[PDB]
């Protein structure tokens, strides 16, 4: 299983970007999340997407202005995000995520990750 | 909006020992998850249930927990065992992460 | 079948299964256990499969506390999970204004679906715990009641696939029947 990003860079504080991230495994029947990782190391789910687009769930801090839809067709995910601030310059992991444990729904192979920066 | 404290936020341990890592909650959670990171990398999952060992991780981590109080623990450490630990929680959303904690070989 | 006696014979006949189920004009719910631990119970389109350990998924704090069938509603998506769950519930005997509630997720939530209930054989809760192990020995042939009197006990109920090797009793499917009140079996 392979995963790669692009879309990311410098962009003005008030913009809206649209970032792009899946081969080898089906993910079709796996639910995938974004992340962030500051640049003082300290992390925070910024989206969540179930197996079935039906239901997504993103947190306060993104409420209303972050997004994110997959293309099963492609096998890829757009997350489409604007009103750029600057506190949001970090590092950004696509992952998936799927059940270890008969119970745990816990996340897997965490993406390489791409740069997003305001300035 | 459960908090997570980790402790303590650096480690220099020696060539070979055993180590503990203590990650307090705000407020009870049930089960705690492990994540490990190196530096100019991506975080891998290590530790689910807070008892289940990942695949592919040497028999020398173990983690437990009670309640409010969850530890991580490495019997004898290399080199290897160098890098950077998070928790996680995922009982109440949004999940939460720990502050993060560096260990490094003296 | 040999013979016995000097002109008598002794032989057996054994009823069929499959025909017999495949043939009611309902669709008729049925209970399974397969291996020695993984307990199963098949609807209408909810497989659902039960398990016993002392892990806790659920908090009461973060969650929803069901009382009612009412708040059902808000725990899936799909009538046929709610269904299953409600008269399964009332099959095994949980009268829900005089009894502890159970727990559920949010449907919102990003994990799934998955109702577990408490039956550790402590002070508390004792009676519930005896009152759920006698519907479970009821409700199954051979229960193999995991979770001995100890420190622990819950039972997790989740969706999975119907695995196809369960061997289609109707004894179970009959104390089912019996046990549940008023219920109601579609098609
Ligand atoms: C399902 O029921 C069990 C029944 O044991 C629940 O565990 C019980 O949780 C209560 C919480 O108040 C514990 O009471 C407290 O425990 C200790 C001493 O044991 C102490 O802090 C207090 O004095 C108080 O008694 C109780 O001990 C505990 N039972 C055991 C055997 O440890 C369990 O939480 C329930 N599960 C769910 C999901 O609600
Ligand atoms: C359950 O039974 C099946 C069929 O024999 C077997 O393949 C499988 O390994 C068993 N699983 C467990 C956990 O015993
Ligand atoms: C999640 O479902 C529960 C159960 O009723 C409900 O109280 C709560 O408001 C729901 N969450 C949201 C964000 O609507």
């Amino acid at each position: 299983v392979a995963l790669v990003e692009s879309g990311g860079g410098l962009v003005q504080p008030g913009g809206s970007l649209k970032l792009s991230c899946a081969s080898g495994a089906s993910f079709s029947n796996a639910g995938m999340s974004w992340v962030r990782q500051t640049p003082d190391r300290r992390l925070e789910l910024v989206a969540a997407i179930n197996r079935d687009g039906d239901i997504t769930y993103h947190p306060d801090s993104v409420k209303g202005r972050f997004t994110i839809s997959r293309d099963n067709a492609k096998n890829t995910l757009y997350l489409q995000m604007s009103s750029l601030k600057s506190e949001d310059t970090a590092m950004y992991y696509c992952a998936r995520e799927d059940y270890y444990g008969l119970y745990f729904y816990v996340m897997d192979y965490w993406g390489q990750g791409t740069s997003v920066t305001v300035a | 909006q459960i908090v997570l404290t980790q402790s303590p936020a650096i480690m220099s341990a020696s060539p070979g020992e055993k180590v503990t890592i203590t990650c307090s909650a705000s407020s009870i959670v049930s089960y705690m998850h492990w994540f490990q990171q190196k530096p100019g990398t991506s975080p891998k999952l290590w530790i689910y249930g807070t008892s289940n060992l990942a695949s592919g991780v040497p028999a020398r981590f173990s983690g437990s927990g009670s309640g409010t109080s969850y530890s991580l623990t490495i019997s004898r450490m290399e080199a290897e065992d160098a890098a950077t630990y998070y928790c996680q929680q995922r009982n109440s959303y949004p999940p939460t992460f720990g502050g993060g904690t560096k260990l490094e070989i003296k | 079948a040999f013979k016995i006696g000097l002109h008598t014979e002794f032989q057996t006949v054994s009823f069929s299964m499959v025909g017999l189920f495949s043939n009611n004009p309902h669709d008729l719910p049925l209970l399974c256990t397969l291996n020695k631990s993984h307990l199963y119970i098949k609807g209408g389109n909810a497989s659902f499969k039960i398990s016993f350990d002392d892990i806790a998924v659920l908090l009461p704090e973060y969650d929803v506390i069901i009382q009612h069938p009412a708040d059902m509603s808000w725990c899936s998506k799909s009538d046929d999970q709610i269904w299953l769950s409600q008269w399964f519930m009332n099959a095994v005997g949980h009268d829900w204004y005089l009894d502890p509630p159970f727990l559920c997720r949010n449907r919102t939530k990003t994990e799934g679906f998955i109702f577990q209930v408490n039956t550790s054989k402590t002070g508390i809760n004792e009676n519930y715990a005896k009152k759920f192990k006698t519907g479970m020995h009821h409700l199954y042939r051979e229960y193999p009641d995991s979770c001995l009197d100890g420190k622990l006990c819950l039972m997790k109920a989740q969706p999975t696939s119907w695995p196809l090797q369960c061997p289609l009793d109707h004894v179970n499917t009959l104390h089912f029947l019996t046990r549940g009140k008023n219920i109601q079996l579609p098609r």
